[PDB]
């Protein structure tokens, strides 16, 4: 019942950072309820 | 409280507290995805956060005032997720989004896969301004993950009578 938020820090770009993932390129669709399906 | 930065979303029942999302406070008003609280009040310290604008085919919904997020991605660019996982220190992690292709457009996506109370998480661009929230996405063949940059509309001030 009791949602809450509580505080986790600055929103800031780092500068070292690791670097991760590739850049996959997706046919998808969005319905009225905001899924996300492949087509 | 409504000073800027990155929250947890925690939910309280009987024993202790889960985190089931992140979301972003700037200019008095929290931002985060609409699967986090479904729409519901928040509570902030002492304080209640209502639900101000929202949309579930968007999977967005504000706190306190209308959407104030309105950087986009730049498309050529890197971007950091400013990752909030339950149980862990925010963390930042650099990515090339690819694209979710859409008939009504592109839309850049990371192939970041966290624990689902990550949702919510920002992602930034290299000035620190936030493009997007993370954790609506699409599951590919070998079960990993990617994300859309979510990010709302600002919209123009609402004339006053
Ligand atoms: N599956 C991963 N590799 N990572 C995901 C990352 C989640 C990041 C934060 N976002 C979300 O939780 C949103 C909420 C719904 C939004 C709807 N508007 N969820 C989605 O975007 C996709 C939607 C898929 C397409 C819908 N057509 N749902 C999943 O991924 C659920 C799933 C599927 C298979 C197996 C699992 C969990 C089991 N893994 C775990 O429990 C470990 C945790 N990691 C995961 O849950």
């Amino acid at each position: 019942v009791d949602m809450y938020i509580e505080r986790a820090g600055d929103i800031t770009w780092e500068k070292d950072a690791e670097v991760t993932g590739n850049s996959p390129r997706l046919d998808v669709a969005l319905d009225e309820s905001g899924d996300f399906s492949l087509v | 409280e409504t000073t800027d930065g990155v929250y947890r979303v925690m939910t309280r029942r009987l024993l202790g507290s889960t985190q089931v999302g992140v979301g972003v406070m700037q200019e008095g008003v929290f931002h985060t995805m609409w699967h986090v609280t479904k729409g519901a009040a928040l509570r902030s310290g002492e304080g209640r956060l209502d639900p101000y604008w929202g949309d579930v085919k968007q999977d967005l919904v504000s706190y306190c005032g209308p959407w104030k997020l309105d950087a986009a991605w730049d498309g050529l660019s890197e971007v950091q997720l400013l990752a909030v996982p339950p149980g862990e220190r925010a963390k930042n992690i650099q990515t090339l989004p690819g694209i979710f292709k859409t008939k009504d457009g592109d839309i850049g996506a990371v192939a970041l896969d966290y624990p689902a109370g990550t949702s919510g998480s920002p992602i930034l661009d290299k000035c620190g301004r936030v493009i997007g929230l993370y954790g609506n996405g699409v599951v590919i063949k070998n079960g990993s993950y990617v994300s859309a940059i979510t990010q709302g509309k600002r919209e123009e001030e609402t004339p006053v009578e």
